[PDB]
RNA sequence: GGAUAGUGGCCUACCAUGGUUUCAACGGGUAACGGGGAAUAAGGGUUCGAUUCCGGAGAGGGAGCCUGAGAAACGGCUACCA
RNA sequence: UCCAACGGGGCCUUUCCUUUUUACUUUGAAAAAAUUAGAGUGUUCAAAGCAGGCGGCUCGAAUAUAUUAGCAUGGAAUAAUAGAAUAGGAUGAUUAAUAGGGACGGUCGGGGGCAUCAGUAUUCAAUUGUCAGAGGUGAAAUUCUUGGAUUUAUUGAAGACUAACUACUGCGAAAGCAUUUGCCAAGGACGUUUUCAUUAAUCAAGAACGAAAGUUAGGGGAUCGAAGAUGAUCAGAUACCGUCGUAGUCUUAACCAUAAACUAUGCCGACUAGGGAUCGGGUGGUGUUUUUUUAAUGA
């Protein structure tokens, strides 16, 4: 207990934030994929 | 495993099975012996002149090409060291350090790795004189 | 690994170590120097040689009271001042002062016993066996 | 440092029987070690074994049926008698034909019965039961 | 469940070089053409020396922490 | 070289500077004569052994001698100490 | 005549030249007698003592016992020790230990020493505007202040120290180490089809560094500050606070060698569970940020 306690509870919360960060990640990507299933002067620039 | 260090690395090279040359080797044996006699004359150490060969000539090893070491290579043809590479290095990097040392009296830690390469030298030196590859007079500094 | 040398010719370094070690005990350390008879109540000896003083029960009412079986007894020795049991009252009329005993190991505090007076046994004088000789 | 490869092997077979573990690896190899394997062998504690050959000191493959209580070595290698060998028997073994103390005499490295019979006598390397 | 003796050649591909049944090297050798003489020279996979073709003295690879970098324009082939 | 029954720094003369020692020399303690043996113990060990046999040494304490094959003798001799 | 075994004799596996011993263990002598173990024997029994009986009898101690040292002997392992070993046409042996050392490559680090750059902050000083308080405490008093205190703005000087970034992250043998840039040497890990070949582990004896405080002699002296002085001694949550402040805190050259100098826990080697986060190196894949014959290489 004591300090220990707490620095426990701040890897936990790591821990945890780290799953939420992933799973958008996967969710993003899922989005990516079913994306790619389904003026002149601005073609002109359209390479910038 | 490391002496006078608390590191633990196995960091090494992995001497292949076979020890016969490679079937893609196709340079004779006596080509590779001149180029170890020039490369010895122009001063490079047994450990260097390796690297060369395996670097750029495809001697894998000198020993599986030739079936004779390179310290024996030269020494057949006259070519020797004066002290032992091992030994030779670790002289230089001790004097190195006391010539640092001379200059800057405040840096302890120097003086610290002094010590360690001079006790490193005097096991080595130890070694040497028992197998009389150093003459038994031979001292450090 | 335990701690100790355990290689074939380790046997002087074994040695030596339990020479130095073994005068960590008490008992080693006094049978070696000649020590172990200092805690003896006689100082080394099983009896001791006394000077009766005084009967200091002498004056209790309650007969065979362990007051009464008590006699001051100065050690030949070393002069030191002692108290002894007598077996029963009736021992305690052989028992008069001035006279030579002999002390060995037995009202707390109370550590010896009276076995001869002028040297003749208590016993045998109790069974009318011998005469105390004056 | 390595100080002995046989108290290695057999400690690292012991920790594989512990474990349930059904084959076990040894590293660095021996003919010491290959000897007293074979003793055991003999004698079924352990089955087959491979030994794979690396041009350096080698390693060897040990399957193991669950048949070994204990493998030990007795380090220093002590010099015995052949009126010693009792001795040792009495010492390591928990009874008096529950396993073997093995030897390394001047006719190779046997189990103290074999010894007996021979009538040899030498150094102790260890005991298994 | 797997076989010590007879281990899967993909699970020892993933081993450390020294770590595997029998150690042996994971470097190779190359047979890389001189882009300006197009001449072909040895050169080891972790070399640790600027390879210079003998003929044009143009260097072939440059070397690196780990595999030596082939200099650019240089084709090579694994001999 | 002397002396001895005889080897030998045993002693003398002249020479060198050697010899032992952490694998414990040297010094100190020993209620230390040594052993065969005695006791205990399951085994390893621990203790005791003045004391029936063997060996050593002594004859109140130091020193020196005669005789004799053999003694530095003491129930032989001479001096000194008590 | 041929084949398969069992058996004999000769050769060959050398073109020419240079250039085992010990330890340990087995067995046998030896280790006085008495003592110990053992065999026989009606000392009336026993403790003991003891070797010969019948007229050839195949009758009777058959005996054994000693750790070490010396002697002789049989040994294939183990542990040391050796080689004109697998040599050269100047010269003999085997591995190259997921032992060790050295070398090379690109890295990595708040590791160290010497210079150098910056940052506000504290104190002080110059100039500047205004006017009665400022300070400090639980509350006050010394104290400073109308020659302008405290506060404001533009600056300068001195000596320290590197906030936030700062994290169950990094380096160093430990103590310890956070601004930039350069120099000097050092170092762990990783990569290596380079090199030496046992060079190693533990360590009495013997050696280097060692927080803070402290001692000697110079320098410096902003902040804080043991000691000392002084204001107040009213009120218990704010109960010991306020002002000046010596040594000290900083640095140079030597001493001191102590910390709860902690895993409150000798070192080296091997083995025995799962999980995913992070730091450094390396390998492979992939697609985003990238980007272009200057070069150079990232996330
Ligand atoms: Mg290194
Ligand atoms: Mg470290
Ligand atoms: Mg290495
Ligand atoms: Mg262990
Ligand atoms: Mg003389
Ligand atoms: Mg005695
Ligand atoms: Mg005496
Ligand atoms: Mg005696
Ligand atoms: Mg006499
Ligand atoms: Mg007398
Ligand atoms: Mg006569
Ligand atoms: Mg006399
Ligand atoms: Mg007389
Ligand atoms: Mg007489
Ligand atoms: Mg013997
Ligand atoms: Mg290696
Ligand atoms: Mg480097
Ligand atoms: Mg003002
Ligand atoms: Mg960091
Ligand atoms: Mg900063
Ligand atoms: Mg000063
Ligand atoms: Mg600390
Ligand atoms: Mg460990
Ligand atoms: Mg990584
Ligand atoms: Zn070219």
């Amino acid at each position: 207990s004591g300090l220990r306690s707490f620095l426990r509870k701040k890897t936990q919360n790591v821990i945890d934030e780290r799953k939420l960060r992933v799973q958008k990640q996967l969710d993003k990507e899922k989005n990516i994929r079913k994306r790619n299933h389904q003026d002149v002067i601005e073609e002109a620039l359209s390479r910038f | 495993g490391r002496m006078h260090s608390a590191g633990k690395g196995i960091s090494s090279s992995a001497i292949p099975y076979s020890r016969n040359a490679p079937a893609w080797f196709k340079l004779s044996s006596e080509s590779v012996i001149e180029q170890i006699v020039k490369y010895a004359r122009k001063g490079l150490t047994p450990s260097q002149i390796g690297v060369l060969l395996r670097d750029a000539h495809g001697v894998t090893q000198a020993r599986v090409i030739t079936g004779n070491k390179i310290m024996r290579i030269l020494k057949s043809n006259g070519l020797a060291p004066e002290i032992p590479e091992d030994l030779y290095y670790l002289i230089k990097k001790a004097v190195s350090v006391r010539k640092h040392l001379e200059r800057n009296r405040k840096d302890k830690d120097a003086k610290f790795r002094l010590i360690l390469i001079e006790s490193r030298i005097h096991r080595l030196a130890r070694y040497y004189r028992t197998v009389a590859v150093l003459p038994p007079n031979w001292k450090y500094e | 690994g335990k701690g100790k040398p355990r290689g074939l010719n380790s046997a002087r370094k074994l040695r030596v170590h339990r020479r130095n070690n073994r005068w960590a005990e008490n008992n080693y350390k006094k049978r070696l120097l000649g020590t172990a008879f200092k805690s003896s109540p006689f100082g080394g000896s099983s009896h001791a040689k006394g000077i009766v003083l005084e009967k200091l029960g002498i004056e209790s009412k309650q007969p065979n009271s362990a007051i009464r079986k008590c006699v001051r007894v100065q050690l030949i020795k070393n002069g030191k001042k002692v108290t002894a049991f007598v077996p029963n009252d009736g021992c305690l009329n052989f028992v008069d002062e001035n006279d030579e005993v002999l002390l060995a190991g037995f009202i707390p505090g109370v550590r010896f016993k009276v076995v001869k007076v002028s040297g003749v046994s208590l016993l045998a004088l109790w069974k009318e066996k011998k005469e105390k000789p004056r | 440092t390595r100080s002995s490869v046989l108290a290695d092997a057999l400690n690292a077979i012991n920790n594989a029987e512990k474990t349930g573990k059904r084959q076990v690896l040894i590293r660095p190899s021996s003919k010491v070690i290959i000897k007293f394997l074979q003793v055991m062998q003999k004698h079924g504690y352990i089955g087959e074994f491979e030994y794979i050959d690396d041009h350096r000191s080698g390693k060897i493959v040990v399957q193991l049926n669950g048949r070994l209580n204990k493998c030990g070595v007795i380090s220093p290698r002590f010099n015995v008698k052949i009126g010693d060998i009792e001795k040792w028997t009495a010492n390591l073994l928990p009874a008096r034909q529950f396993g073997y103390v093995i030897l390394t005499t001047s006719a190779g490295i046997m189990d103290h019965e074999e010894a007996r019979r021979k009538h040899v006598s030498g150094k102790i390397l260890g005991f298994v039961y | 469940v797997q076989d010590l003796l007879h281990p899967t050649a993909a699970s020892e591909a993933r081993k450390h070089k020294l770590k595997t049944l029998v150690q042996g090297p994971r470097s190779y050798f190359l047979d890389v053409k001189c882009p300006g003489c197009l001449n072909i020279t040895t050169v080891f996979s972790h070399a640790q020396t600027a390879v210079t073709c003998e003929s044009c003295s143009t260097i072939l690879c440059t070397p690196t922490g780990g595999k030596a970098k082939l200099s650019e324009g240089t084709s090579f082939r694994r001999k």
